[PDB]
């Protein structure tokens, strides 16, 4: 899937 | 519950000392308890809360992710069964954050930084149940990841400005959940590309270290926005 | 002083 | 046990699913099933079973040496949570320990498997060593020894001096004498006496064991450096 925020 | 018997300082220091050992689940426990003190969580806090399911949570998704596709590839009941053993594992790690949201940190009064942390929370964990529902089950857990996405993005752009780490972050994953979940990446690359663009024009009015901050999520959504176009 | 690896 | 239940070969097959996932927890609770179906391992079993828990408690002996070292640094709060961790690591092994007295070791069909098992006990006896103080810790040193130096016995007289299993348990033993029972004479002895009498045998083996035996010489060899 595309990236979220990570954090 | 097990933490009602400690000081809530001292289930704080111990999250700190879980996420040093890389103790997670711990972590997450600690700050659970510390949430259930009924006292509003410092900034510090919300990050650690958050941290910490972050991680239990992300583990579960990436494990479902491979035996789903184990699961798939194959279409004996071993592979289905551990998959949904690991599915309602994560399920209920969701359900335990959204009851925390709604039971003690939501709340109607509350500065704009905090309503809209725990709101764009919400949406991110409804959207991890959303990943793993099928049918119209799916399509009320889509639409309650919208509906607190939604609030969210509302009071952000009334009360914060378009540089604040927190919207920046609130919009990459409303644009995600747009793209990834809710069949709409026209939308998602529109609200990925105003958001960029209305920050970047802001970026003169920050510090150095506020721009690093806020330069560092804008990349994120550039980053998203030039896999999708 | 380290073990086995496996 | 909560995998009573379940046919024995999917909890193997769920063992090496969780392996894939990297679920180590849930691949240790699949394999004390299957060894609770009272039946003997396969290799491949056995070694399934030494992987899900050493990854187990190699993540708690890594955060136990983490809150052990900001313990030893600095209110109770370190303390206290440095002991959960530590109950729960003396947890794992204790349930380890149950496995192979109950019964892998006294079942063990062929002289490799009940070396393998009896270093594995020898080893978990270790790891108790590590975290235990006092009178406890004299115990669980002497009980670690003891499989150790049974383990020592069969291979001797069973297997080959270029053994891996042989090999590697005489490198782990020769490690609990350094650095749990404060003995590096014996330490030293052992693993050199090891690698001669492997280094002996080199030219007799394979390509593929060659590099095996050698490997782990290497190994013993990197203690000997430091402990000379
Ligand atoms: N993500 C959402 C809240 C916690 C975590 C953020 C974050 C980290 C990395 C990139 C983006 C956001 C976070 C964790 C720990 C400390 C802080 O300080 C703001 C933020
Ligand atoms: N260590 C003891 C038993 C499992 C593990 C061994 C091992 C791996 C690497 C170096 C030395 C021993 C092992 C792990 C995983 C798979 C196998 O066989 C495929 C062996
Ligand atoms: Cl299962
Ligand atoms: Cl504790
Ligand atoms: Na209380
Ligand atoms: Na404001
Ligand atoms: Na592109
Ligand atoms: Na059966
Ligand atoms: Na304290």
């Amino acid at each position: 899937r595309t990236p979220s925020l990570p954090g | 519950g097990a933490m009602g018997s400690m000081e809530r300082a001292s289930l704080i220091q111990k999250a700190k000392l879980a996420e040093q050992a890389e103790r997670y689940e711990d972590m997450a426990a600690f700050m659970k308890g510390a949430v259930e003190k009924g006292e509003e969580l410092s900034c510090e806090e919300r990050n650690l809360l958050s941290v910490a399911y972050k991680n239990v949570v992300g583990g579960q998704r990436a494990a479902w992710r491979v035996l789903s596709s184990i699961e798939q590839k194959s279409n004996g009941p071993e592979v289905r069964e551990y998959r949904e053993k690991v599915e309602t594992e994560l399920q209920g790690v969701c359900d335990t954050v959204l009851g925390l949201l709604d039971s003690h940190l939501i709340k109607e009064a509350g500065d704009a930084e905090s309503r809209v942390f725990y709101l764009k929370m919400k949406g991110d964990y409804y959207r991890y149940l959303a990943e793993v529902a099928t049918g119209d089950d799916k399509k009320r857990i889509i639409d309650s990841a919208r509906s607190a996405y939604q609030e969210a993005m509302d009071i952000s752009k009334k009360e914060m400005p378009p540089t604040n780490p927190i919207r920046l972050g609130l919009a990459l994953n409303f644009s995600v959940f747009h793209y990834e979940i809710a069949n709409s990446p026209e939308e998602a690359i529109s609200l990925a590309k105003t958001t960029f663009d209305e920050a970047m024009a802001d970026l003169h009015t920050l510090s150095e270290d506020s721009y690093k901050d806020s330069t560092l999520i804008m990349q994120l959504l550039r980053d998203n926005l030039t896999l999708w176009t | 002083t380290p073990s086995l690896p496996g």
